[PDB]
C-alpha cells in the first residue's frame, strides 16, 4: 500500500502460488523488488522485478546435499 | 557415572543399564495375567487406537510360541520381534529333538538364559522387553510367567506390567482370589482392572485385547476374542458396576 | 522536602519518543490472533467493567507463539 | 579510497548500492516507498581484504566505524556474549552514522549443553538487535564471515543483513592492480614484468602482496637501497609463499 | 554448528550426519571443478588442468580416466580417493560384463559405485571417499547419459552438471542455458561446456589449462581430444 | 539423555533410545510421500522434486517395486533406501524360491522391518534412516504397511511422511472414506501431496504408483500428467 507499485503489478498472481512464505518472507519478497527496482534507476516496482525477487526468497534449500531430501 | 555401558558394575554393585532397561518398561503397554483354574489369560491394551490405523493383525500385542503356549510383549518394538522369532523357534526346536510340547518353564528358562547373556556380553544393548507367559503342560498344568529384561523370571498367578503396572497389580491382589478363579471371574477381573489402570474409561472393546487359553478335550485351545466377545463382556461389567452404585 | 521517585527509565520502559510506530492496520490479517491479543492486554485496561461485569479477573499473560516471522 | 582495493569492482559497487546508498541519499529509498536496506554479508576467503573494504566505506562515508572479532566475543562466562552485542548495538545508537563490521560470525552465527545454548542465546541478541523492537535505526552492518554454509538462514533477510557478496581471492586480473597499488608508492624505477609475479603467486591473497612489497622493500634497506630488479619480487613471493604457509 | 559430527555413525539431533556432509566440502579443497552437459547426441566432460610448476610430468595430471571403452569419468575432489574410486569402478565394471555377459550401463555403475560409498557412511571402518564421479556413455535405447554421484552415495540423470570450487556458479550457468531449448549438437555440447568453465572462472583458456573428454552416440568411445582440437574447438567459440 | 544420545546400544535414565528418535527426525525431514489404502487397491504417492532443471526426472525413481504385487515409497536417505530396496529385493526372491508362493505383505514388512532392526543393535552401523510404506495385493485384501527404522512395522490405512507430515494426516480422516475406490483414490493422493508441495505439480514431479488386482506398477508420466490435469 506504501510502496508505489506499477499497474501491471497484480498481486494475486503471486498470493496463489503454493509455496508456504511467512509474513516476514512476504515482507522480502517486497522490500527486495523494490531493491532491484531501485537498481536500474527505475522508480516504479514492475511487474518483472517482483517474478525475480520471488524466486530468490522462495528458493530457501539452496545448499543442501540432495540426500536428505 | 557408571550407566556408560551394559557390562559395568557400580560401587555399590549396581547394573544401572539393567536397571535403566527395566524401568523403561513403564512406557511399555500393559498386560496382565489373572488368576484362573482351568483356563488363564492375559490382557492386553492398544495405545495406538488412531482410526487411520487399518487392521490385520488383531495380535499386534498377543503372540503364541507353542501350540500350547501364548504370550504378550511389552517393551521396544524390535526387541519384541525378535524374542518372539527366537521363542518360536527355540519352541518348535524342542519339538523337534524331544517330539514333546516344551514344558513351559523351560522356554521361559531358554528367553532368560539368551536375554541375560546379553546383560553380560559388552556390545550388546539389554533387551528392554518384559514379557507374560501363559501355557499348559503335563507336568504343572496352566502356568502364568513373568519375564524381565534383565534376565529374571518368575512364576505368578496374577500381575501386570507397563503403564499404571504398580495400580494393576495392588488391584489385582485387593480382590485376589485363590482356588475360586473360575475362568468367567477371571475375565471380570481383567475387565474391571483395566476399567481404571487404563486412564481412559468405558474400556472401548475395540482398544482392549484378551487373549485366553484352555485345556478343551486336549487340545489347548489358545482364543482371542474378537470385538463381539469383548462387546458383551465390558457390557457385563458396566451392568455389574450399575449394581455397585446403590450403596448412596 | 520529599522528592518525586526517579523510575522513569530504568528498565528501559517506553518513553514517548520511543513509539514502535506500528498501526493495527499497519500489520496485515492476525484477526484472531489481533483480537485475542487486544482482549488481556489493551481491552482490560480500558473497559475493565464489562470484564467485572461477568465476574471473571481479566487473564494477565498471554504466549504469541508460532513459525518465525 | 575504493581505488586501494583492487579488482572487487562488482562487489565493490554493490556493497556501496547496499551501504552508501541508505547514509547519503535516502530520498530514492523513501520515493520507492521501501525501508532502506541495512547490512551486507561479505564472504570470502580469509586475508582477502574485506576489512578493508568495510574501512573503505567508513571512510568516504566519513561515519563512525566499529570493528569487531566476532571469535573474541563469545566468552566462556554466560551472558556475556549476547552483552557485548548489547553494548555494541546501544553504543551505535549514540553515535550515528554507525558501520557495525562484525568479524567472522560462523561463531557466533551457526544442541543439547550450556555452552551451546549459549551461542543460541547470543544469536537471538544479534537479531534482536538488527531487526527487532526499539529504534530500527540507520546504522549499517558490514558483517564479515569465512563459512558461508554455517551461517543460520534468518540472518539472510533484506532488514536482516541480506545481499551475500562473494569476495574470492584476488582475482587474475586483480593482482596487477593490487600490485600496482601497493607498490607503486615504493621507489622502483626497474620496469616491471607483473604477469611473470602475478603467475608465480598463485592462491595469493590480498595480505599477501603487501608482504611482498614490504619485503621487497625490506631487500633493498638490506642492500643499496634503490629497487632496480625483478629477481628481488620474484624472491620475495617465494619467500611470501613458502614462509607464510 | 558442529553438531555430534564426530563419529560419521552417529545422528545428530536434528536428523543430519555432520561426518557425510564434510565430505562435500572435501570436495571442493582440490581448486578444481569440472563440468558435464548432455547434447542431443552426445556427452562431454570439461575439467581443470592447473600444472602449478613446470616440472610435472603433463601427461600424467590428469583428472579424466576411462573406465571402460564406452564409459569415461572426470574427476573432482581429494585425487587419492578419486584414484581408488576409479579402481572400484573399473573392477565394479569388469564384475558386471562377466557376471552378466554385456557392457554395464552408466547408470548402474555409479549405482553401484554409490552403493559402495554408502556402506561406508554407515559402517564405521572406512572413511568416506571425498570425491564425485561424473560418468559419460551412450547406452543403445536412452541415447547419451551423464551421472553425477556423490560420496553420500546419491546417484541421478544430470542433463548437465558440475562439481567443484565453482559447482553452484555453473549449475546456475546451465539452469540459465537449459531452458531456452535448442538444437544440443556435439560442437553446441563442446561450445556449452567450454562458456561454462570459461564464465564461472572468467579465464581465457589456454590449450594446456583443460581437459575434455567426448563421447558419442557415432562413435561409443570414450576419446580424450588432443591440444590441437581443443585449440580449434576454442577457436570456434571465439568467433 | 543429553549425553547418552550418541550411543545406540546404551539405555538413558528414563530408558530412551535417542538415537533412534534421531533417525526418525532425519525422516521426518524428507520429501513428503503418501500412500492410502483403497477397496480397490493401495495408491503411493511421492513428489521426486529437482533442485534444478538440470537433472533427469525419469533417472531415479522413488515408487519402486519388489515383487510384481508390491511397491515401495520412502521419505529420507536415499542412499539408505536403495539398499533397502536392494535387501527386500533379495528377501522376497529368497521367499519365492523356497516356497514357489509370492511373499505375502504382512511376511515381506516383517522381515524388512527385521533387516532394519539388524543396524540397530550394534555400535558402529547406523540406523535405517528412511521410513517405508509397502503395499500389497494378495489373498484377497489391499495392504498398507509402513516400516521405520526402529524397526516397528505398522497397518496404516492412508498416511504420509516427510516434511509436513502433520498437515498430511490432518487432511486425511477428513476426505478419506473406507468405501472409496481406486480411481478417487488416485485423486486423494495428488491431494495430500498438494498442501505440501511448494510448486506447480508438473507431470515430472509427483510420481504415483498404484498397487491393483494386476499388480502394482509405476504411473507413467502420461497417466499422471491425465490425472493431474482432472484434478487441477
Ligand atoms: N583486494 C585487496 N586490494 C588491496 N589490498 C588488499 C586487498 N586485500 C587485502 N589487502 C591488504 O591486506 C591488509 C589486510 O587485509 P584484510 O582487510 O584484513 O583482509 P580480510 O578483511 O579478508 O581479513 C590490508 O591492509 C590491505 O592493504
Amino acid at each position: 500500500s506504501k510502496m508505489n507499485l506499477s499497474e501491471e503489478v497484480d498481486l494475486e498472481d503471486y498470493v496463489a502460488r503454493p509455496d508456504k512464505i511467512s509474513g516476514a518472507d512476504i515482507n522480502s519478497i517486497c522490500q527486495e523488488s523494490g531493491m532491484l527496482a531501485v537498481r536500474e534507476n527505475r522508480y516504479i516496482v514492475l511487474a518483472k522485478d517482483f517474478e525475480k525477487a520471488y524466486k530468490t526468497v522462495i528458493k530457501k534449500d539452496e545448499q543442501e546435499h540432495e540426500f536428505y531430501k | 557415572r557408571y550407566d556408560s555401558r551394559t557390562t559395568i558394575f557400580s560401587p555399590e554393585g549396581r547394573l544401572y543399564q539393567v536397571e535403566y532397561a527395566m524401568e523403561a518398561i513403564g512406557h511399555a503397554g500393559t498386560c496382565l495375567g489373572i488368576l484362573a483354574n482351568d483356563g488363564v489369560l492375559l490382557a492386553a491394551e492398544r495405545r495406538n487406537i488412531h482410526k487411520l490405523l487399518d487392521e490385520v493383525f488383531f495380535s499386534e500385542k498377543i503372540y503364541k510360541l507353542n501350540e500350547d503356549m501364548a504370550c504378550s510383549v511389552a517393551g521396544i518394538t524390535s526387541d519384541a520381534n525378535v524374542l518372539t522369532n527366537e521363542l518360536r523357534l527355540i519352541a518348535q526346536r524342542y519339538l523337534l529333538q524331544y517330539q514333546e510340547p516344551i514344558p513351559c518353564e523351560q522356554l521361559v528358562t531358554a528367553l532368560c538364559d539368551i536375554k541375560q547373556a546379553y546383560t553380560q556380553f559388552g556390545g550388546k544393548r539389554p533387551f528392554g522387553v518384559s514379557l507374560l507367559y501363559i501355557g499348559w503342560d503335563k507336568h504343572y498344568g496352566f502356568q502364568l510367567y513373568q519375564s524381565d529384561p534383565s534376565g529374571n523370571y518368575g512364576g505368578w498367578k496374577a500381575t501386570c506390567i507397563g503403564n499404571n503396572s504398580a495400580a494393576a497389580v495392588s488391584m489385582l491382589k485387593q480382590d485376589y482370589k485363590e482356588g475360586e478363579m473360575t475362568l468367567k471371574s477371571a475375565l471380570a477381573l481383567a475387565i474391571k482392572v483395566l476399567n481404571k489402570t487404563m486412564d481412559v474409561s468405558k474400556l472401548s472393546a475395540e482398544k482392549v485385547e484378551i487373549a485366553t487359553l484352555t485345556r478343551e478335550n486336549g487340545k489347548t485351545v489358545i482364543r482371542v476374542l474378537k470385538q463381539k466377545e469383548v462387546e458383551q463382556l465390558i457390557k457385563k461389567h458396566e451392568e455389574e458396576e450399575a449394581k455397585a452404585e446403590r450403596e448412596k | 522536602d520529599v522528592l518525586p521517585p526517579e523510575a522513569d527509565s530504568s528498565i528501559m520502559m517506553l518513553t514517548s519518543d520511543q513509539k514502535p510506530d506500528v498501526m493495527y492496520a499497519d500489520i496485515g490479517g492476525m484477526d484472531i490472533q489481533k483480537q485475542e491479543v487486544r482482549e488481556a492486554v489493551e481491552l482490560p485496561l480500558t473497559h475493565f467493567e464489562l470484564y467485572k461485569q461477568i465476574g471473571i479477573d481479566p487473564p494477565r499473560g498471554v504466549l504469541m507463539y508460532g513459525p518465525p516471522g | 579510497s575504493y581505488s586501494e582495493i583492487g579488482g572487487l569492482s562488482e562487489q565493490i559497487r554493490e556493497l556501496r548500492e547496499v551501504i552508501e546508498l541508505p547514509l547519503t541519499n535516502p530520498e530514492l529509498f523513501q520515493r520507492v516507498g521501501i525501508i532502506p536496506p541495512k547490512g551486507c554479508l561479505l564472504y570470502g576467503p580469509p586475508g582477502t581484504g574485506k576489512t578493508l573494504l568495510a574501512r573503505a566505506v567508513a571512510s568516504q562515508l566519513d561515519c563512525n566505524f566499529l570493528k569487531v572479532v566476532s571469535s573474541s566475543i563469545v566468552d566462556k562466562y554466560i551472558g556475556e556474549s549476547a552483552r557485548l552485542i548489547r553494548e555494541m548495538f546501544n553504543y551505535a545508537r549514540d553515535h550515528q552514522p554507525c558501520i557495525i563490521f562484525m568479524d567472522e560470525i560462523d561463531a557466533i552465527g551457526g544442541e543439547g549443553t550450556s555452552a551451546d545454548r549459549e551461542i543460541q542465546r547470543t544469536l537471538m541478541e544479534l537479531l534482536n538487535q538488527m531487526d527487532g523492537f526499539d529504534t530500527l535505526h540507520r546504522v549499517k552492518m558490514i558483517m564479515a564471515t569465512n563459512r558461508p554454509d554455517t551461517l543460520d538462514p534468518a540472518l539472510l533477510r533484506p532488514g536482516r543483513l541480506d545481499r551475500k557478496i562473494h569476495i574470492d581471492l584476488p582475482n587474475e586480473q586483480a593482482r596487477l592492480d593490487i600490485l600496482k597499488i601497493h607498490a607503486g608508492p615504493i621507489t622502483k624505477h626497474g620496469e616491471i614484468d607483473y604477469e611473470a609475479i602475478v603467475k608465480l603467486s598463485d592462491g595469493f591473497n590480498g595480505a599477501d602482496l603487501r608482504n611482498v612489497c614490504t619485503e621487497a622493500g625490506m631487500f633493498a634497506i638490506r642492500a643499496d637501497h634503490d629497487f632496480v630488479v625483478q629477481e628481488d619480487f620474484m624472491k620475495a613471493v617465494r619467500k611470501v609463499a613458502d614462509s607464510k604457509k | 554448528s558442529a553438531g555430534f559430527d564426530r563419529h560419521i555413525t552417529i545422528f545428530s539431533p536434528e536428523g543430519r550426519l555432520y561426518q557425510v556432509e564434510y565430505a562435500f566440502k572435501a570436495i571442493n579443497q582440490g581448486g578444481l571443478t569440472s563440468v558435464a552437459v548432455r547434447g542431443k547426441d552426445c556427452a562431454v566432460i570439461v575439467t581443470q588442468k592447473k600444472v602449478p610448476d613446470k616440472l610435472l610430468d603433463s601427461s600424467t595430471v590428469t583428472h579424466l580416466f576411462k573406465i571402460t571403452e564406452n564409459i569415461g569419468c572426470v574427476m573432482t575432489g581429494m585425487t587419492a580417493d578419486s584414484r581408488s574410486q576409479v579402481q572400484r569402478a573399473r573392477y565394479e565394471a569388469a564384475n558386471w560384463k562377466y557376471k552378466y555377459g554385456y557392457e554395464i550401463p552408466v547408470d548402474m555403475l555409479c549405482k553401484r559405485i554409490a552403493d559402495i560409498s554408502q556402506v561406508y557412511t554407515q559402517n564405521a571402518e572406512m572413511r568416506p571417499l571425498g570425491c564425485c564421479m561424473i560418468l559419460i556413455g551412450i547406452d543403445e535405447e536412452q541415447g547419451p547419459q551423464v551421472y553425477k554421484c556423490d560420496p553420500a552415495g546419491y546417484y541421478c540423470g544430470f542433463k548437465a552438471t558440475a562439481a567443484g570450487v565453482k559447482q553452484t556458479e555453473s549449475t546456475s550457468f546451465l539452469e540459465k542455458k537449459v531452458k531456452k531449448k535448442f538444437d544440443w549438437t556435439f560442437e553446441q555440447t563442446v561450445e556449452t561446456a567450454i562458456t561454462c568453465l570459461s564464465t564461472v572462472l572468467s579465464i581465457d583458456f589456454k590449450p594446456s589449462e583443460i581437459e575434455v573428454g567426448v563421447v558419442t552416440v557415432e562413435n561409443p568411445k570414450f576419446r580424450i581430444l588432443t591440444e590441437a582440437e581443443i585449440d580449434a574447438h576454442l577457436v570456434a567459440l571465439a568467433e | 539423555e543429553r549425553g547418552y544420545s550418541f550411543s545406540l546400544t546404551t539405555f538413558s535414565p528414563s530408558g530412551k533410545l535417542v538415537q533412534i528418535e534421531y533417525a526418525l527426525a532425519a525422516v521426518a525431514g524428507g520429501a513428503p510421500s503418501v500412500g492410502i489404502k483403497a477397496a480397490n487397491g493401495v495408491v503411493l504417492a511421492t513428489e521426486k522434486k529437482q533442485k534444478s532443471i538440470l537433472y533427469d526426472e525419469r533417472s531415479v525413481h522413488k515408487v519402486e517395486p519388489i515383487t510384481k504385487h508390491i511397491g515401495l515409497v520412502y521419505s529420507g536417505m536415499g542412499p539408505d533406501y536403495r539398499v533397502l530396496v536392494h535387501r527386500a529385493r533379495k528377501l522376497a526372491q529368497q521367499y519365492y524360491l523356497v516356497y514357489q508362493e509370492p511373499i505375502p505383505t504382512a511376511q515381506l514388512v516383517q522381515r524388512v522391518a527385521s533387516v532394519m532392526q539388524e543396524y540397530t543393535q550394534s555400535g558402529g552401523v547406523r540406523p535405517f534412516g528412511v521410513s517405508l510404506l509397502i503395499c500389497g495385493w494378495n489373498e484377497g485384501r489391499p495392504y498398507l504397511f509402513q516400516s521405520d527404522p526402529s524397526g516397528a512395522y505398522f497397518a496404516w490405512k492412508a498416511t504420509a511422511m516427510g516434511k509436513n507430515y502433520v498437515n498430511g494426516k490432518t487432511f486425511l480422516e477428513k476426505r478419506y472414506n473406507e468405501d472409496l475406490e481406486l480411481e478417487d483414490a488416485i485423486h486423494t493422493a495428488i491431494l495430500t501431496l498438494k498442501e505440501s508441495f511448494e510448486g506447480q505439480m508438473t507431470e515430472d514431479n509427483i510420481e504415483v504408483g498404484i498397487c491393483n488386482e494386476a499388480g502394482f506398477r509405476r504411473l507413467t508420466p502420461t497417466e499422471v500428467k491425465d490425472y493431474l490435469a482432472a484434478i487441477a
